[PDB]
């Protein structure tokens, strides 16, 4: 409304349309809370790679939009996914972004080898692990906060000039607790970096032995379950292994429900034994110190990339599948 | 701490949105066929106070009031007064800014009683009418400044590098709420389009010390940085109070206002 004529219809004459660009229709591979993603097509066919174009959810911009944009217009790092372009569409005020398109995840990767029972190679654990530390490295360097790492946000490029290279993402959603840190669950009111660390960990772990480290059935932030898995899997943490535990705000909930003594002959060491990870492996020790129970007692992504682990031999390579065929299955369409 | 707080050498506002100042001024000839420089520049200080009167009214942080200030300054640097009105692209460019720094959604009530009640009460002098607007005009403005600043949202701004050197000095107490005064005032000016942030720091800075007679020469000497382009600003600086002096808004802005090209009809 009184807006000039002439400027109007020039932007409109050169407004880019995402349905004209991009073949897309029936193409949806993610339905989520923040939108729809399609494995696109470019319909001006000097091109033949996939790319990724995610419909946001909702019309105009949202809190969850405008944050999306704001943060991926500026971060860029090999091991985040990139931000390609943004279409507005003018019709019906949807937002939509372009990605170069991954097609591999941690998620379907994980489940590939726990259905065949082979186990993840090594290299290839190492070097997801290395690429996701560096990914998150550069977002808490840069004080962006993942908040619900898990291996389905862990893409992994296929074939193309990326072969093999990780992509941190957000995806979305119901839930599971298994990749949240116990402080989160004893009401913890702020995200931080050590609740990221914590949920690396995890993932390493899965990566190691092929099941979720702390896999629970299904259930405020007080989760007696999930809890209950952490606890059969790590021990009950001794006064001096996390001093301020006594101020998170379910700490007398967790006394009410909770006893030591339950928990006695479990450790982590234990657990991945069972799994014929060694305790006296350099891969141990770093997992060991990802799972921390006190936060302030987490290393922090630098230092984890520093780990000896990561000089030990196989060195990590920037193709996770180390230049062989890649067996997992393209993703499906939903 | 804040979200890309030390990323400005790789940000979206230095590779983008610092401009050459000679591609500005080529850019604002378009609007100079229907108002002197002085009225331009007249102009630029009217809706930067709105947009401040705006911020005050909807209790929003400096650094909102100073980021939804630089997507006006974004917005018609590209583009002529024309293109859409400024009354309109002055409240949308606070609704996006509180957005992007993370207050909130500013409700379509709340958003448009802003407005109305702003113009009404502190600016009646420049609009006798009531603001005609409504969230649907919002919504559209929004979409067309969000492309014309092709999604950069995240800005940088003064306040941050002065508050660390003014640390580093030892003289908050002393000088930090004049120079910081001082960098709410570049905002009437093109400052933020052609320098660092940082560098618009320090010469708010110096002329604080100027101010009020604090001797910072050897502080300043001992800084790796371009004096030459620190003076540049200073000048600018120094000229706006010599112009806020000569101006008088309230007694001018009307008939400015009517000077603006007006935008095509369809038809
Ligand atoms: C509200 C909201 C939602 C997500 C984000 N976000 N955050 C990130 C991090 C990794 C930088 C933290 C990435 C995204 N978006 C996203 O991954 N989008 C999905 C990318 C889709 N893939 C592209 C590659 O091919 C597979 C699909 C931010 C805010
Ligand atoms: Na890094």
């Amino acid at each position: 409304d009184k807006m000039d004529y002439d400027f109007k219809v020039k932007l409109s004459s050169e407004r880019e349309r995402v349905e004209d660009l991009f073949e897309y229709e029936g193409c949806k591979v993610g339905r989520g809370t923040y939108g729809h993603v399609y494995k696109a097509k470019r319909k001006d066919g000097k091109d033949d790679k996939d790319y990724a174009l995610k419909q946001i959810e909702g019309t105009g911009i949202s809190m969850s939009a405008c944050r999306e944009i704001a943060l991926l217009r500026e971060l860029k790092h090999p091991n985040v996914i990139s931000l390609q372009k943004v279409f507005l569409s003018h019709a019906d005020r949807k937002v939509w972004l372009l990605f170069d398109y991954a097609e591999h995840d941690l998620w379907h990767i994980i489940k590939f080898h726990r259905a065949s029972k082979v186990q993840l190679p090594r290299g290839m654990v190492k070097s997801l692990l290395y690429q996701i530390l560096d990914g998150i490295h550069y977002l808490h360097a840069n004080w962006v906060l993942h908040r619900d790492l898990k291996p389905a946000n862990i893409l992994v490029m296929g074939e193309g000039p990326e072969r093999g290279r990780v992509k941190i993402a957000d995806m979305g959603f119901v839930v599971t607790f298994w990749y949240r840190a116990p402080e989160l669950l004893l009401g913890a009111r702020h995200y931080t970096k050590a609740i990221d660390i914590w949920a690396i960990g995890c993932i390493f772990a899965e990566l190691l032995t092929s099941e979720p480290i702390f896999h629970c059935r299904q259930e405020n932030p007080y989760h007696h379950d999930q809890l209950d898995r952490i606890f059969n899997v790590m021990g009950f943490p001794a006064d001096k292994d996390w001093e301020d535990i006594k101020k998170m705000p379910e700490h007398s909930t967790l006394m009410k429900d909770f006893r030591r003594n339950t928990y006695t002959n479990c450790s982590l060491i234990k657990y991945m034994e069972k799994h014929k990870v060694k305790p006296d492996s350099k891969a141990f020790h770093l997992l060991q110190k990802l799972l921390t129970m006190d936060p302030i007692k987490r290393i922090t992504s630098e230092q984890a990339m520093q780990d000896p682990y990561f000089l030990e031999d196989p060195l990590p390579t920037s193709d996770v599948f180390a230049g062989c065929q890649i067996p997992y299955p393209k993703r499906e369409f939903l | 701490d804040k979200a890309m707080a030390g990323n400005f050498w790789q940000s979206s506002h230095y590779l983008q949105w610092i401009l050459d100042k000679q591609d500005l001024l080529k850019e604002r000839q378009k609007d100079l066929k229907f108002l002197s420089e002085e009225e331009y520049w007249k102009l630029q200080i009217f809706f930067t106070n709105v947009i401040q009167a705006l911020g005050e009214h909807l209790k929003l942080r400096q650094q909102v009031i100073a980021t939804a200030t630089v997507y006006f300054k974004r917005f018609y640097a590209r583009y002529s007064l024309k293109s859409i009105d400024p009354v309109l692209m002055a409240p949308t460019c606070v609704f996006l800014a509180s957005k992007v720094e993370e207050f909130g959604v500013v409700s379509n009530t709340r958003l448009i009683a802003a407005a109305t009640s702003v113009l009404k009460t502190r600016f009646s002098y420049a609009f006798p009418k009531e603001f005609p607007y409504r969230m649907n005009h919002i919504l559209e403005c929004e979409f067309y400044l969000l492309e014309l600043m092709d999604c950069c949202l995240i800005v940088y701004h003064p306040y941050r590098p002065l508050l660390q050197y003014v640390q580093d000095m030892g003289q908050e107490d002393m000088l930090l709420p004049l120079a910081w005064r001082i960098v709410n005032d570049t905002y009437r000016t093109d400052l933020c389009l052609l320098y660092p942030p940082f560098m618009i720091a320090l010469a708010c800075l110096h002329v604080a010390c100027v101010v009020q007679q604090k001797d910072a020469r050897q502080w300043f000497a001992e800084l790796s940085v371009d004096m030459e382009k620190i003076l540049e600003i200073i000048r600018v600086i120094l000229k706006l109070y010599e112009q806020w002096k000569n101006f008088d808004e309230r007694k001018e802005m009307a008939t400015i206002l009517s000077k603006m090209p007006k935008p095509k009809p369809p038809p």
